[PDB]
């Protein structure tokens, strides 16, 4: 909100591994996705 | 302005004020929010001040500017100024800070117009819970905050950070006057000092009473002694072309 | 009219910024940690939740979500600006407690201690006590102590200029103390140098001597704190020797030269002349005629308008001192020592500063002490313009007497380093 709160080292890197985590598994859900659409596209060809 | 001995020392200097002073006049000397008014150097912010300390001093005669300038010099030229003008003619106490604390505690305590330098101001502010004299000031009137992005201007920052956040704790808010030089980012000097939308007078560096012109000479000598000797006959051409 | 003759290369910076109105942006990031001990010895940052609410109410904040790459920040968002914050509380806290100025306890509540103490009432760099009080043995002396206030970081930025190098080579060679290592690129070395020819009193360069004004405006503060970090360590011989640094750097007369050259229009025909007489102090030359004082050695009518007041504004201050419970004290209990100071001479102006560059007002430490032990047992700075008060307590160990020694000792002139010694139990 408006006022900054503290967060301690240990509390910020866990939340950028959390970060992290969070877009490194939007990446993976993107791919796979990406792979659905190859399928759909491959297969109405064929 | 309102009081006679007020206009007693000014009224052999000017007849009128600059553009600058009459915009700024009625939220100084007539109004009471923080002021930020960023001129150009030249355009006379020491008298918009000199508005503040005398709407400070028609609250209460008893009353206490504190006057910051960045450089030291500065501090002695406003203080030969403010001097012959609020001590001779006004006997409201000039005071001028140097850097011992032993006497500046006295001198604040004495003193109606407190110059200072942000480190003097620096080492009587850290202890402002203890001194009563730095809490109950009336006015903080900052020249120049526009030194705020220099060196010793870190410390420029904290005395007027801790001077906000003492006005967010005494009763009684200490009005901050904040003078610069003409500001692109006026906004957060102003909303870093309280200032409102109305009371920001930022204005352009065109805007100064006599207008100036200026010429920026390229010298494509990389070798620094060497440019320094070619600009010794472009310095006599420009005095003769210019002035 | 102005005509600004630039390098080209500059042409543009100036184009833009003197037209156009002035970007400010707030430098404190790189400047934080004075100011964060500073307001941690207030107690008004008591945590690090409380430091960053400090540092809400700067410009640094204000300037963090309105130009964010300029500090390094990825966004204006809370989360960016939180965490910048609080890795910025946490790096200069780190910084804090690393050199031993603060102490953070459950890694979120910071206290003061004795060394943030020290840096923010004297208002030194918090690396400069950190080089103090690591640099700092119980064993230095006046010889290596300008090397520790020389080494201060309130010296850096004194100024290198071109042609710099060789004339501080030329003060290599000559100054009472040689410099081991000295590269002329420093400004600690330059400023050790300087220091050292103000001690000497030797002629320098206007350009030198304009930065020798420098120095001493902020050596004495460093001296106080060289005095104070030594009083809480609890070392009496170089916290003695920090009280005759400060003296000597205001009279601007070294300690291995005897006690007369703060003396204004005193040469060393006046020192040779006077030792081989049997006569070293100005005690030994005050208790003398007016007549016998311009019958010792040559004599001018400003000398005796400038001597004489010297004379009548140095401290005329005897002591008198005061224990309770001398037989009746055990194993224990804490003890006093209580000292009214007799001063038997008017205050009518500052210190006598004719080489010294400002207006001070003198100060003392009453302080006490093993002469045998070098055991600092007690200290309190005092200022008192006539005979005021000064009461100090400590603790006494086991097994019986204790041969305290009471030292009065200032920071503007000689001649008065009064020493008496006594027991307790």
């Amino acid at each position: 909100e408006a006022k900054p709160k503290f967060l301690s080292k240990a509390e910020r890197e866990a939340e950028a591994l959390k970060r992290r985590q969070q877009e490194v598994e939007e990446r993976q859900r993107m791919l796979e996705e990406e792979r659905k659409k190859r399928k759909q596209f491959q297969d109405l060809g064929r | 302005l309102r009081n006679s001995a007020f206009e007693s020392l000014y009224q052999d200097k000017f007849p009128f004020f600059n553009p600058i002073q009459t915009q700024v006049f009625n939220t100084v000397y007539n109004s009471d929010d923080n002021v930020f008014v960023g001129a150009p150097t030249g355009s006379g912010k020491t008298i918009c001040a000199e508005f503040a300390i005398l709407r400070m001093l028609l609250q209460s005669s008893e009353g206490r500017c504190v006057y910051i300038t960045p450089m030291e010099a500065l501090a002695e030229q406003v203080y030969m100024d403010w001097y012959e003008k609020f001590q001779d003619r006004l006997n409201k106490k000039v005071v001028l800070l140097t850097g011992e604390t032993s006497t500046d505690l006295k001198l604040l305590g004495k003193g109606n117009i407190i110059i200072s330098t942000p480190e003097k101001w620096d080492i009587l502010s850290r202890r402002w819970k203890q001194r009563k004299n730095v809490q109950n000031i009336n006015l903080f009137v900052v020249d120049e905050v526009h030194l705020i992005g220099g060196e010793n201007g870190p410390v420029l920052e904290v005395i007027c950070s801790r001077m906000r956040y003492i006005s967010s704790q005494i009763e009684r808010p200490i009005r901050i006057v904040a003078l610069s030089s003409s500001l692109s980012n006026a906004k957060d000097v102003a909303h870093w000092l309280g200032c409102s939308a109305t009371s920001t007078f930022n204005f352009h560096p065109n805007v100064r009473p006599v207008p100036l012109e200026l010429h920026i000479q390229g010298f494509n000598i990389s070798h620094t002694q060497t440019r320094l000797l070619s600009m010794a006959k472009p310095v006599y051409h420009a005095i003769t072309k210019h002035s | 009219r102005c005509v600004i003759m630039c390098q080209g290369s500059k042409k543009d910076f100036f184009k833009k910024f003197l037209y156009e109105p002035l970007p400010v942006e707030s430098h404190l990031d790189h400047c934080m940690h004075d100011h964060f001990n500073a307001e941690i010895v207030t107690k008004t940052i008591e945590n690090k939740q409380d430091a960053v609410d400090y540092l809400t109410w700067t410009f640094l904040y204000r300037r963090m979500t309105q130009n964010p790459n300029y500090y390094n920040l990825q966004g204006i968002s809370h989360r960016h600006l939180s965490d910048h914050l609080s890795e910025l509380v946490e790096q200069t806290l780190s910084d804090l407690e690393q050199s031993k100025c603060i102490s953070i306890e459950d890694e979120m509540d910071v206290a003061p201690l004795n060394l943030g103490m020290i840096a923010a009432y004297y208002y030194i760099n918090y690396t400069t006590i950190e080089l103090f009080s690591m640099s700092l043995n119980a064993k230095t002396k006046v010889r290596g102590l300008i090397e520790i206030i020389s080494n201060a970081a309130e010296y850096e930025n004194i100024p290198i200029r071109h042609h710099e190098d060789n004339l501080l080579r030329q003060l290599a060679q000559k100054v009472p103390h040689k410099l081991n290592n000295p590269k002329f690129n420093d400004p600690h070395v330059k400023t050790n140098l300087l220091l050292q020819a103000h001690l000497s009193r030797m002629q320098l360069s206007a350009e030198l001597q304009s930065d020798t004004e420098e120095i001493l405006s902020k050596a004495i503060r460093l001296i106080q704190a060289c005095v104070d970090v030594l009083s809480s360590n609890g070392w009496l011989s170089p916290a003695l020797a920090a009280m005759e640094l400060a003296q000597m750097v205001t009279q601007a007369m070294w300690s291995k030269d005897s006690y007369l050259k703060q003396l204004p229009h005193f040469t060393s025909e006046h020192i040779k002349r006077c030792t081989d007489k049997g006569v070293e102090s100005v005690f030994d030359i005050m208790e003398m005629e007016d007549e016998e004082r311009n019958a010792l050695l040559q004599l001018t009518d400003s000398q005796i308008a400038d001597v004489a007041r010297f004379c009548n504004r140095y401290p005329n201050i005897e002591l008198s001192y005061e224990v309770v419970d001398k037989d009746s004290i055990r194993s224990g209990g804490p003890v006093v020592v209580l000292v009214q100071l007799e001063r038997e001479e008017e205050v009518t102006g500052p210190v006598i500063a004719p080489l010294f560059p400002q207006k001070r007002e003198e100060g003392w430490w009453v302080v006490i002490g093993d002469a045998k032990s070098n055991s600092l047992i007690s200290i309190k700075r005092l200022t008192l313009q006539q005979k005021a008060k000064v009461k100090l307590d400590f603790v006494a160990p086991a097994t019986g007497a204790h041969n305290y020694t009471l030292y009065f000792m200032s920071d503007a002139y000689m001649g008065c380093d009064q020493e008496y010694k006594f027991s307790v139990d």
